[PDB]
């Protein structure tokens, strides 16, 4: 025999161990792979995909949970008026849950790079305004009037002319990655806050609904990327499968 | 992004070599628990059939049913164990019974002389059984989600349970038992892991945001339909 | 050479280099690895733009917004089996203008309170013309689809609809509520035809799955400021190069209303959503006696 | 000794591994190999020999256990009667069992490629007519007239003129492969049904016999392939070997 | 190089990639891979109709229809063995014109009732002529077969016969009928000689094993309207380049009516099957007194 | 194909690898029980001499059966163990016995010395005894049928067993002890598995329709004649 | 199998063995390593100080 | 250490397996071979005898 | 739903003010006399 | 007319 010697770790199982195992069917070849369309080879290019942003998670029951997909927007005072807030975290629990972004990030431990969020206006035609849709660095804590939110990253969106607009949350850490951000000691690596104020006001005419909808579609950029691929923990099955 | 802001140049290394389909799934986890009890009524014989179907544990089913089609081979470890955690001194013959192939019918059955039937012996005092299982299916892909009925013919509320049966993906049962003519003296637990390797997935569909209650099944509480994720109070405020 | 070749990926593009002590090549280790078709890309994205400057397939006509509405799914355009991927030695039937063409299935008004609907493909035209006759007389099917759900609203009317395609929609139930029944969806849920089905639980989708993820499947909004129509360019995605047209359904057209329609007293209350789709490449095979399940 | 480490699997005995193991005879050789006629090198080859085709599988005694290789046919009224039918499946069970294929079917999971069924006939050389014999592909009942029939594949065959005809049943499945066809769920791999019509009549003169039979010799063509060994279910012997 | 070339496959025409980590090559694993004979081929099929063209052999002939209907056993001509297949160094006598002649045995005759009946090579030889005379002075033999199988019967008849050639017939009992007897077949049952054995379950060939796929081995069929005879060319089969002529049988002629004899009242009743066979390169060795058996 | 129907072009890339003798007979199964006892009077000394013959066990013998003769090399792999299913600190000494060897006939027999014999020294936790066993026929091929008498000379009734006994396949006996001058304290049960490598098959026999009774013996009870496969009610129906 | 034969030593867990060990991540790059000042190569540079 | 995986028949001991053994003598050399007569290369050498 | 099974134009009037519905020559003859209620109805380019 | 409906090749030889 070939003098060996067995160091630590024999006869262990590491689940995530890449090793080789004795085949169960010699020269078994498989079913040709046929043509399928939608091919998927990297996780990341579903994390590029546009998901609904669940902004408005306010309601809970269950004849209104399709009401968490929009928020609304309708005609204000015009002083600056705040429409919706939420934090730009993927991985954290929150409005960032029901994206695939957001589940797909359940799944990693560290993500870097910048986030899209697409709000897209649903109103008349005839429905009018501009949106100025903040996005506040960390530090910032919830600006309370648009004159403390304009000093961050901001779009001004005009709804009423494009139905559209796309705030592009950059990269802005001091870390190379972002581990999920919690409430606590691990809100370290929290990406800041989006807060949407009315630039101007929901102008509309007569005959025109008084109040619109948003809905929020959430992605992530090409630079996006992820790390620590870890289980899940933004549903949790407390049950036996039957 | 420089639509957005003035940018400066950042040179992004960062490797997206951890998002592969090779790296989310090719990590063992949990779609089988065989038990083999001294009293219980569960398998009372020392042997037990277990049809192969990985759609039981919820992180398992709920990473693979992220997409549709889902063409891989399979690392599959069997971990065997005393339900208390001892390691025994029994053997066991696992082996895969293909469609079509004699399921034994009890712990001394004929099916287990295992021709031409795939089988591993190996003892609980051993490291647990690793075996590589290659692509069953007659489809192209696996398949956990088939929208439709897998024979033709009126389809009443009596065969409504064929819905999304694609047999494509049933591929026969997983046999464990005591290699003995008598019982053995030990309650064994078999504990089945998959790790999927050269993984090929088509067509991603939603996560699942509800509690799976039934295997090969979408059927969820229709009174305990809970958000996607977590509450606010107001929009307004964090 | 000295291996068989039998691994899951070979026939891929990817190179993969793996650790083998086996004769098998799939029991080799995961290894290494040595516009874009998920974001449901227009038809100018995809460059199938000269397909698209006249939506005329058969003997019919829709008239919508040209290439950049025009969602293709997945990226890839409906095609006849090529003969590597078909495993059916029987030659197929093209008819490729009885059957290729646009078929107007129902009118669905969209309310204030409506939920949504979903129609099964091609269980909606199992029953319908010459691809329905298609399709009932042979055993094997397979066609991609050019569906155009049309929902007209005036510029004082506001709303948005997902309308959407999820392949192989396998319908959940709500398990007698509490959740341990095992009930299963009747024929008339999994199977609605022409006329569709109304959603129960739009939230998930009658299957347990967010509709708000439902946009990485092809999709194409009907938000009324901007369009007032969908045009979704559906290929054949199936594990199988054909399979029956009868008892499985290659996908489901989600037609949800994620912002509800709205509009004061005085405009038009009949707000309807029309489901225009036309199969694409159709083929079918096995042919016998027609059976209408 | 060389670094090692033990993965999940050692010490187990996967009876389809193809290993090296620990020859028990040094410089042994065996006898040489003269050549002897027959040499099998696929069981394809087995499966593509055409082997009597049990149709007329209704007899259970062993006195007429012999009669199910062969069918009657006779002379009818002349409205297109049903003379036999079954199913094109060879993994199924019931007449398929009685082939090679059938048997060699029992062995392995999936199956694929067109089938080769001839039917021969064993009447009279004064004994005329011309049978119909359909292949109807998955979704079509059994027909209840031969109108029915006809639509599906099929050939009209002169036995009095060629006293053998083989209908090509072709492989018509939405999959690339077929498992076994089994009562219930595992239907959908069914290959069809085979049904065999009076296209004219049995017509015989005066001095032949008024009831002949028609040996129904199944086989494969060389498309046919197979897949997943398995154990066979065809038989099942329930009692020890003494 | 440095392995034994002692596995079961050397010599053979495949080229085997192995993994051996041992001194002998039967060690190793089974590893990869790196008309036609089962189907009962004609001579016109092999390219035999040169031999084919007259069945004249020694001083018989026989008349039949040429090439499509010579049913030659598993694609190979009858030959001398080489001089690699052989083992005894003894050199072989080849009479050639006093063996190698058609034999007639027997009259068996066909009825409506008929089960069939086997015949045991060469033991139906065994005391006939010069070749069992050869078989008996003769330790070893060796030789292939011409089995001309021939039944007449007017075009007003009905029935087929399955003539098969079954290698190494062993003989089965009913075990009692209960099946837990070991009996064992008597010597006129495995050996029944020229006048051949009635076959009691011919169904399951008085071995276990059913005569639908008895085809598999080299067969004819003597269907009545279409052939008269079957002329099955059997080479010499067994493990061994020769063996003795009186305790083993290389095979059995199977000749069972799978479709039964019928006709109406009127025409001969009196049908029969004659059983015309040729040793063909026959050969023997191993000379000593000649015994029965 | 094309003279029955029309056809279209498929390309059929449908691998014909699984079917080779070398896929389908490469697996192994139980072929041999050895059963060694307390208090049974089978093997009650702790040594058993089982002869070499795979026709004990039904899909086996039905697979090497569909062939007539069968020349191959076998991967001999002995599951020992408790016929409870435990894994026992028991030691045991398999020998292959040639035609011809001594066979043993106690536990500390001379014959287990195995100066020229192969033999196995292997213990029960272990993981089961493998050996590569080559060709041992005389023949060149083994001989599941034999339509002969392996001697000359009048053959009666008494000696009718010896019909269909080719001694080119009884190659020895295959003996097991307990390595030791006393009697072992655990029932042992040796279960064989063989897995046939270099398989060439010559001549194929109609597969075996019948349950089989005895080894190495064609019979099949009269009384008990099933047919080939499942019947039908009529013809005209399914 | 190949013929192998274990020595004194096996199943010891020597603390300064330098061996290979199972990855429990397949294909996981770790975070790129930016440029730190101070960096150190050698137990002696601190010995000088 | 190198991912391997035991197969059957290992702690096994086959009396006739040509295997490799450690050996108990390092760098010993033996008594060199004489020409001794009549020497047997073949037991087919003493069967012709 | 009988209508859609042949030739047939969708026509978004709110989008596009105008379309065309282009009947195509579908007939057994080379050309069509007038069409009447009665025999000549043979000629008849179908119904719109 | 192709805007329409997919057409076959009619050579119209249709005298004006
Ligand atoms: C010797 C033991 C070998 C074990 C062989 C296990 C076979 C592995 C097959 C894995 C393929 C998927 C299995 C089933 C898929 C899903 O759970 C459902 N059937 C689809 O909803
Ligand atoms: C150290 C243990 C080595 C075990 C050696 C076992 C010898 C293997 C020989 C296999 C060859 C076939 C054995 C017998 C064949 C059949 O069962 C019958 N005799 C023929 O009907």
């Amino acid at each position: 025999g070939f003098p060996t010697e067995l160091k630590p770790g024999t006869n262990q199982f590491l689940t995530t161990d890449d090793g080789v195992s004795a085949p169960i069917l010699p020269n078994f070849h498989p079913t040709p792979c046929i043509h399928i369309p939608g091919e998927v080879r990297n996780l990341l290019e579903l994390c590029q995909v546009e998901t609904i942003l669940e902004v408005n998670n306010v309601p809970t029951n269950a004849t209104s949970l399709m009401e968490r997909l929009r928020f609304p927007v309708s005609a204000q005072a015009g002083k600056g008026e705040l429409c919706a807030v939420f934090r730009a975290d993927p991985g954290r629990d929150g409005p960032w849950q029901s994206t695939m972004l957001g589940q797909l990030c359940g799944y990693y431990t560290q993500w870097s790079g910048s986030l899209e969020v697409t709000f897209m206006f649903t109103g008349s035609f005839m429905a009018t305004g501009k949106m100025l849709i903040a996005y506040t660095p960390p530090g910032g804590p919830l600006p309370k009037d648009r004159a403390t939110a304009m000093l961050g990253t901001h779009v001004i969106w005009d709804f009423g002319l494009q139905s559209s607009v796309t705030l592009v949350i950059p990269w802005i850490s001091n870390t190379h990655y972002r581990a999920h951000a919690r409430d606590g000691v691990f809100d370290y690596y929290t990406t800041g806050l989006v807060s949407i104020w009315y630039q101007t006001n929901y102008v509309v005419p007569i005959g025109a609904p008084n109040t619109a909808y948003i809905i929020a579609l959430a992605a992530a950029q090409k630079n996006f990327t992820m790390k620590l691929c870890k289980d899940t923990s933004h549903i949790l099955q407390t049950a036996s499968i039957q | 992004d420089e639509s957005m802001i003035e940018t400066r140049c950042v040179l992004n290394s960062h490797s997206t070599a951890e998002t592969t389909l090779d790296s989310f799934f090719s990590r063992a986890g949990l779609v089988g628990e065989i038990d083999l009890p001294l009293e219980g009524t569960t398998n009372p014989n020392g042997y037990a059939n277990w049809d192969i179907d990985i759609t039981g544990y919820a992180q398992m089913r709920r990473k693979v049913e992220l997409f549709t089609y889902m063409r891989f081979d399979a690392e599959f470890t069997f971990v065997a164990c005393t339900p208390t955690g001892q390691v025994v001194p029994q053997l066991l013959q696992y082996m895969f019974v293909p469609p079509g192939a004699p399921k034994p019918e009890s712990r001394e059955s004929l099916a287990w002389q295992t021709a031409t039937n795939p089988s591993v012996f190996v003892k609980l005092t051993d490291p647990p059984a690793q075996v590589s299982v290659p692509f069953m299916s007659p489809a192209s892909a696996y398949q956990w989600f088939y929208d439709g009925y897998p024979t033709f013919g009126e389809h009443k509320q009596e065969k409504d349970l064929e819905y999304g049966a694609c047999p494509n993906n049933m591929m026969g049962t997983f046999s464990v038992r005591t290699v003995g003519s008598s019982k053995s003296k030990y309650a064994l637990v078999v504990r089945i892991y998959m790790r999927m390797k050269h993984v090929r997935a088509w067509i991603p569909r939603p996560m699942r945001n509800q509690n799976y209650l039934f295997k090969a099944n979408p059927n969820y509480a229709g009174d305990s339909i809970k958000p996607t994720g977590t509450s606010r109070n107001a929009i307004t405020t964090l | 050479s000295h291996e068989n070749s039998n691994s899951a990926t070979e026939g891929s593009t990817i190179n993969y280099t793996t650790i083998n002590y086996y004769k098998d090549s799939y029991a080799a280790t995961a290894g290494k690895q040595s516009a874009a078709p998920l974001k449901s890309p227009s038809a100018e994205a995809c460059g199938y733009s000269d397909r698209v400057a006249q939506l005329t397939i058969g003997n019919s006509t829709i008239t919508t917004q040209a290439a950049a509405n025009i969602i293709v799914g997945y990226g890839e355009w409906p095609s006849y089996c090529s003969d590597d991927d078909a495993t059916a030695v029987d030659k197929p039937t093209r008819p490729d203008v009885s059957v290729n063409r646009f078929y107007t299935l129902d009118t669905k008004l969209w309310e204030k309170s409506s939920k949504g609907w979903y129609w099964k493909f091609p269980d909606v035209l199992t029953e319908t013309g010459v691809f329905g006759q298609n399709a009932q007389f042979h055993y094997l099917y397979r066609s991609g689809f050019c569906i155009h759900v049309q929902c007209n609203a005036s510029k004082f009317h506001q709303g948005a609809l997902l309308v959407a395609i999820l392949p192989e929609y396998v319908i959940g139930t709500v398990a007698g509520g509490t959740g341990t029944e095992d009930s299963h969806p009747p024929y008339i849920q999994t199977q609605p035809g022409a006329d569709g089905f109304e959603l129960q639980h739009p939230y998930v989708l009658d299957a347990g799955i967010p509709i708000s993820q439902l946009t990485v499947c092809p999709h194409q909004w009907i938000n009324l400021r901007t369009n007032n129509c969908a045009t979704i360019i559906v290929p054949y995605m199936n594990t199988l190069p054909f399979d029956s047209a009868l008892n499985h359904c290659n996908f489901g057209l989600l037609v949800v209303p994620i912002s509800p329609l709205d509009f004061d007293q005085g405009a038009t209350p009949v707000i309807p959503i029309t489901i225009t789709l036309a199969p694409m490449c159709s083929e079918f095979a096995g042919l016998r006696q027609a059976v209408t399940q």
